[PDB]
């Protein structure tokens, strides 16, 4: 299912989105090193 | 058609994340007029990434992640249409809008990450 965020403000959401994007870039980097 | 190469998945994923990154920038810089073109570039990037996988994937996690990816891109497209009301300048709750838009992008990135992981583990 889709994620449930309730009444999270844009600030909190932006942080979690950025964390998600950072995690993607980190995983890709780890893949390209092995 | 089977599972795509890790290199191909990374390429399409990076196009998705780049476009999502630009959307987040628009939200933070209050470029609310840019929400529709950003969502279209994202939706396109999502379509190209999805096309890397079989029309009917064998793997259950691919089916699940593609469902999340596609549904979230569509949901995003639905949300961004509020930045272009038929009467220019009409009342819009930009706080609620931005919240919904970032939620969609979060799940798109989430699904994209899952697909990257799935592809790598099968190689």
């Amino acid at each position: 299912p889709g994620s449930e965020f309730g009444h999270s403000d844009a600030q909190t959401l932006a942080m979690m989105l950025q964390e998600q994007l950072d995690a993607i870039n980190k995983e890709i980097r780890l893949i390209q090193e092995e | 058609p089977g599972l795509p190469s890790t290199e191909d998945v990374i390429l399409k994923t990076e196009q998705v994340t780049k476009n999502i990154q630009e959307l987040l920038r628009a939200a933070q810089e209050f470029k609310h007029d840019s929400f529709v073109p950003c969502s279209e570039k994202i939706h396109l990037a999502v379509t190209e990434m999805a096309s890397l996988f079989p029309k009917r994937p064998a793997l259950e996690p691919v089916r699940s992640s593609l469902r999340l990816l596609n549904a979230s891109a569509y949901r995003l497209q639905s949300e961004c249409r509020k930045t272009v009301p038929p009467e220019p300048g009409a009342p819009v709750d930009f706080q609620l809008l931005t919240q919904q838009v970032i939620q969609c992008a979060y799940d798109i990135a989430k699904a994209a990450k899952q697909l990257v992981t799935i592809t790598t583990r099968e190689k």
